[PDB]
């Protein structure tokens, strides 16, 4: 399953 | 023995042709099991392996919600990276992200990873300790400062060490037939004259799984690595892989040349000979 | 900007036997950026019913795709894969060679 982010 | 779960994400800007193209895929080892494509009609995370199809509607709903959240994050990133690098509006650019976990033969956590690239180059990567970051250039330093202040590594670590490993075990169990198999390569060598004085010797490995393999040529026991043409390991389309290595040799010297095959399915490394 | 040339392989899933159904594959790997045109050709014409894998990439960030179609080899029919990409000055045609 996939992970709760931006640069 | 050893296993991995990895998710791969690619977002591509297409300025003046709408929103970015986003594609996500997930793999266990060398077997793909899910996809999402931003351009497709369904707008759903979709199964791509028989053994994931049994997951219930909560899983599909939640994976679709999460993948779209990942997509939106990369949409923002493409704008932010254009600003960090002072790039113009018009040109197409690519963000890639990969993350996931490795486990050993006993299925315990081995390694975690969470890596990002921009325009085909390393941008920022979570280090082995899952506590700190490697930033490849000055723009990625800006991201590292923001991710350190926001405690990003701490949230990533809990997934990678825990959740990732738990779901990898579940998938290994449910897809045991497909995933916990080892198909040893069927091997042979072919010989074809290219002229009256030279021949191509091509060493083949077919029908193998997982994809990791080593094919090498020796001449009187000495490696011929600069003279070997080695093609990329390629999928047969049925869940197995293929690879070849070739050398062009003087006619009459075939018996000096041996091909060597290493794969986890082989009880011992094989040596193939012309005598 | 980084650009990497596709490495193109054209091949059958199983050893080819005339009159026996098989799959024709064109595998393109190692490329960057991801925009790529790939067609399978039968006697120099585009094959219509061609599927491809979902876009993925390797540890070095370079992309790979598999294009494929069911086919039945014959003596006379010639198969190829035609690829265009920003790194290629013109489309590149790689012929299927069943005797490798």
């Amino acid at each position: 399953e996939l992970a709760x982010l931006t640069v | 023995g050893s296993h991995s779960m990895r998710y791969f994400f690619t977002s591509v800007s297409r300025p003046g042709r709408g929103e970015p193209r986003f594609i996500a895929v997930g793999y266990v080892d060398d077997t793909q099991f899910v996809r999402f494509d931003s351009d497709a009609a369904s707008q759903r995370m979709e199964p791509r392996a028989p053994w994931i199809e049994q997951e219930g509607p909560e899983y599909w709903d939640g994976e679709t919600r999460k993948v779209k959240a990942h997509s939106q994050t990369h949409r923002v990133d493409l704008g932010t990276l254009r600003g960090y690098y002072n790039q113009s509006e018009a040109g197409s650019h690519t963000v890639q992200r990969m993350y996931g976990c490795d486990v050993g033969s006993d299925w315990r956590f081995l390694r975690g990873y969470h890596q990002y690239a921009y325009d085909g180059k390393d941008y920022i990567a979570l280090k082995e300790d899952l506590r700190s970051w490697t930033a490849a250039d000055m723009a990625a330093q800006t991201t590292k400062h923001k991710w350190e202040a926001a405690h990003v590594a701490e949230q990533l670590r809990a997934y990678l060490e825990g959740t990732c490993v738990e779901w990898l075990r579940r998938y290994l169990e449910n897809g045991k037939e497909t995933l916990q198999r080892t198909d040893a390569p069927k091997t042979h060598m072919t010989h074809h004259a290219v002229s009256d004085h030279e021949a191509t010797l091509r060493c083949w490995a077919l029908s193998f799984y997982p994809a990791e393999i080593t094919l090498t040529w020796q001449r009187d026991g000495e490696d011929q690595t600069q003279d070997t043409e080695l093609v990329e390991t390629r999928p047969a389309g049925d869940g197995t892989f293929q690879k070849w290595a070739a050398v062009v040799v003087p006619s009459g010297q075939e018996q000096r040349y041996t091909c060597h095959v290493q794969h986890e399915g082989l009880p011992k490394p094989l040596t193939l000979r012309w005598e | 900007m980084i650009q990497r040339t596709p490495k193109i392989q054209v091949y059958s899933r199983h050893p080819a036997e005339n009159g026996k159904s098989n799959f024709l594959n064109c595998y393109v790997s190692g490329f960057h950026p991801s925009d790529i045109e790939v067609d399978l050709l039968k006697n120099g014409e585009r094959i219509e019913k061609v599927e491809h894998s979902d876009l993925s990439f390797s540890k070095d960030w370079s992309f790979y795709l598999l294009y494929y179609t069911e086919f039945t080899p014959t003596e006379k029919d010639e198969y190829a894969c035609r690829v265009n990409h920003v790194t290629l000055s013109q489309p590149k045609i790689v012929k299927w060679d069943r005797d490798m």
